[PDB]
RNA sequence: CUAAGCCGCCCGGUGGAUGGCUCGGCUCGGGGCGCCGACGAAGGGCGUGGCAAGCUGCGAUAAGCCCCG
RNA sequence: ACCGAUAGCGAACUAGUACCGUGAGGGAAAGCUGAAAAGCACCCCGGGAGGGGGGUGAAAAGAGCCUGAAACCGGGCGGCGAUAGGAGGGUGCGGCCCGAAAGGAAUGAGCCUCCCCGAAGGAAACCGCGGCGACGCGGGAGUACGAGGGGAGGGGACCGGGGUUGCACCGUCCGUCUUGAAACACGGGGCAGGGAGUUCGCGGCCGUGGCGAGGUUAAGGGGGUUAAGCCCCGUAGCCGCAGGGAAACCGACAUGCCCGCAGCCGGGCUUAUGCCCGGUGAGGGGCGGGGUGCGAAAGCGCCCGGAGUCACGGCCGCGAG
RNA sequence: CAAACUCCGAACCCACCGCCGCCGUAGAUGGGGGGAGUAGGGUGGCGGUGUAAGCCGUCCACCGAGAGGGGAACAACCCAG
RNA sequence: CGGCCGCCGAGACCCCGGCGCACGGACCGAUUGGUCCGUGAUCGGGUAGGCGGGCGUGCCGGUGGCGUAGAAGCCGGGCC
């Protein structure tokens, strides 16, 4: 049903907005952890981030999961393919795939790519 | 540990099968059989003609879930089904006149499974 | 909702290959029973003379995956078509 | 068929991979000593497992005779001279000379125990018969040869 | 149009990680070959190149001399 | 199915070389231009080193040479910036700035107006009455409003996101022993790279698979192969089938009976599921009987109505660093 | 007057039986097997001891191993898991 | 001090939407499973420790591919 897509869609957007970035603790104060930014979880007997304190960035919890009928979508909607060639990309859905080129794929058979996505109605993500 | 049950692609498409056709006939046999069968390996069920003989009547259709051997005699007239059998086994029963098949076959004949006996 | 992603025929063999997706979001896997009377009433196929090969589920996607075959005639199915697959399909 | 991962792969984040506080797992101190040491003797340390798990650890029992001397005496059941005859028949053990049917279990086993029941009437030969064996030879029908 | 100072982006310096490469290592079932010396051995010293220090090779015939293939 | 220059032998290279100690002896660091040197002819400045032009090359990759990260330092750019207090961060938004691509969007953004339904919850104007009083009671009214779910109209380019900073509130760093850590308790200048449940033997278990009263090979042999892969043989050996006992030695239910779960059969209620009742009941439990050891015997311990064995993977115990 | 007295004697605690309540055929009570960690505890009420702090037991409530809202901050106190 | 009347004030209590977990069910996978459905006032803190799933790196047997119209690697951004 598109009205409970697109309801469902809209609270993923909100909730993924409202969503912060999990980094472990101190990744601010190091450079080591700032030009790799993760996040661990805290273990230490004393952690405050471990003992959940007010003030004090926040850990995932499951509760944080998008709903189940649009998890894993594009923005869009769409369904995400990756494509590296003219054979997977004609076996897309034009009403609900998507085609995302990978990044190794060259010009030469990216403009091939390009015009029979665009002979077939293929939505293409990166047209370029 | 976890339990993964069966390996055998064929054993679970039998379960699944057993569960469906007692979801279908409305018989709950089936389904205690597919449990039986699903039972872990180490526990497997395990049955000997001798044991058959004693317990079971002439013309009666036994199911066993699980493996079927050869150890002692055999007189009874017996329709025995199980998922696996040893040479001696099926010998021993077909020269006492009886019939070695599958549960496949044994839903195909009883498909309400009437009169049918689980031995373990 | 059933789209058909490729149709084959061998007649060297005698039969047609049927590959398609079955999109079902908010939904069950469909029974084998309502897959094989969807795709025959569609198709205009004979349903005594056709099987569902599979039906697949991967994952949190509502898109299962389906292979069917359709054949000529009985002969070619008792000829190729294993009884365990026969019986599971209730034709024979 | 079944496959996994070890622990340690798992355990790679625990800091402690499941043995508690750090002091612990050290050496022969930590196990109480090494090897079987601690069982009585003179250390009490495991005393009170070898107690319940393994009695009689500390002592001595009787003697053994020299194995050059024991002699072995294999043994052999009616239960299964009954249930085997068919392969005793076509290994030779087992045949007819007259219309009485004659096995031979002088071949294999010296000494025929009475476990189990006789259907048929046989003649077995062996050395030795237990006293159970010999009456149900007898009531069953068949003849027990002192060989 | 604020002096020093702080964070972020770009460029530059310093450094040598990462990536790719390999005439070197390590391991091995099977196969081959296994002693040299008073007819002066092995280890070493010193010499030896047109320009030649190290390594390698050679010994006042000294990065070489002669014969068969 | 080993490593890939802090790895692999100590040595990928003028390596047991340079160097340290009287001595016995100890012992490093150090690989990469380009396809071809085509390795910058000439001009200006400079004492020189070198700098700026100009040439070579697909690309300076310019020999201080494949790539060129981080730490650190200098310049430009954007933000704050000399009356302001907290481990340098968290929640919310406001200034200044950026905003092509990958995110939405002219098939309509923020935005402005209007209409409908709305969970939990939930007023007041005014009317009458009670109370010394703060105030309360009945109607208004479960009304306006209400998270959210929809629709229509106007406009026509932003929104999401990002850097810094401001305001309000909150927040005394990380690891570790400890009852107790911000601790005046120990380890904590920064960055990169390396770094710590491994192998064998025996044993107890579980997950799965083969065979089954049997299971399984070991050393080794033949065939074939570029090859150690692949095929077949190999019953010696080991475990199980019979236990009890120090030993001599003796030597057992293939079901005699009772309870009884699942399943099966019959009946009643139940739309159906399901429940109840009565039989048969594998597996399960209990009697009875049996073997052996102690005994004069009774009686007790162990055992007896057939499931084990091999293999792959995992947890654990003991010994080896 | 009595911890090492009792002619008397509660609150209260324990065992068993019937029932209400709760749990249990979506499998409890119970039985078998694999893997542990734990052998310094603290605050609080009570009992013995001590001038007191404290020491030694007991009660299982809270911290240890526990967020959020308060007691100005506070381990243990109040609400709250 | 003996009382009383209003109002503020939690992640507690109620409601709306979402996630996972435990249990049962239907259907569906050629190796541990997948989709959906029903109940949860009587599921959702956590140290030692136990158990299940998942993410990442080198190499090997397969299978399907990308690349001088530019691979690995490296700096800054968008999305999941």
């Amino acid at each position: 049903d598109e009205k409970e897509f697109k309801r469902l869609l809209r609270v993923r957007a909100r909730l993924k907005r409202k969503k912060p970035r999990f980094l472990r603790q101190e990744w601010w104060r190091y450079p080591k952890f700032k030009n790799d930014p993760k996040w661990r979880r805290p273990k230490g007997i004393d952690s405050k981030m471990r003992l959940k304190l007010k003030g004090k960035p926040r850990s995932p919890s499951i509760g944080w999961s998008s709903p189940k009928l649009v998890r894993g979508l594009h923005p869009s909607g769409y369904e995400e393919v990756l494509v590296h060639n003219v054979k997977e990309l004609e076996a897309l859905d034009p009403k609900r795939q998507a085609a995302r080129i990978a990044h190794t794929v060259g010009k030469k058979k990216r403009i091939e790519i390009i015009k029979r996505a665009e002979e077939l109605g293929i939505k293409v993500l990166n047209p370029r | 540990m976890k339990r993964t049950g069966p390996t055998d692609p064929n054993l679970r498409r039998l379960i699944r099968y057993l569960r469906k056709k007692s979801n279908e006939y409305g018989v709950k046999i089936w389904k205690d059989v597919a449990w039986r069968l699903e039972r872990p390996r180490r526990q497997r069920a395990e049955v000997n003609v001798s044991k058959i003989n004693r317990y079971a009547n002439d013309g009666e259709m036994i199911v066993v879930p699980g493996s079927v051997l050869g150890a002692g005699k055999l007189e009874k007239k017996v329709i025995v089904a199980a998922w696996k059998f040893s040479e001696t086994a099926r010998r021993k029963i077909i020269e006492a006149g009886g019939e070695a098949i599958t549960i496949e076959e044994l839903i195909e004949r009883n498909p309400t499974g009437s009169g049918v006996r689980i031995m373990e | 909702e059933i789209r058909i992603k490729e149709i084959k025929e061998n007649k060297l063999i005698g039969r047609k290959e049927i590959y398609f997706e079955i999109y079902h979001p908010g939904e069950p896997t469909p029974s084998r029973k309502d897959v094989k009377g969807k795709l025959v009433a569609m198709l205009d196929l004979n349903p005594e003379t056709t099987v569902i090969q599979y039906i697949r589920s991967y994952f949190g996607s509502y898109i299962s995956k389906g292979y069917a075959k359709a054949y000529d005639s009985k002969e070619r199915m008792l000829y190729i078509e294993p009884e365990y697959i026969l019986i599971r399909d209730g034709l024979i | 068929m079944i496959r996994r991962r070890k622990k340690v792969r798992k355990l790679r984040g625990s800091h402690t991979h499941g043995w508690g506080c750090k002091k612990k797992h050290r050496g022969g101190g930590s196990k109480g000593g090494r090897g079987m040491a601690g069982t009585g003797k003179r250390n009490k340390s495991k005393w009170t497992w070898t107690i319940k798990y393994a009695p009689d650890h500390l002592g001595k029992r009787g003697f053994s005779r020299p194995p050059e001397v024991q002699r072995e005496v294999r043994v052999v059941n009616l239960k299964f001279i009954d249930e085997h005859l068919d392969e005793l028949m076509q290994m030779g053990i087992a045949y007819e000379e007259g219309g009485k049917i004659i096995v031979d279990v002088t071949q294999f086993a010296d000494k025929v125990l009475g476990t189990g029941k006789l259907t048929r009437p046989l003649v077995i030969k062996a050395r030795a018969f237990s006293p159970k064996a010999e009456e149900k030879i007898k009531a069953a029908g068949g003849e027990a040869v002192l060989v």
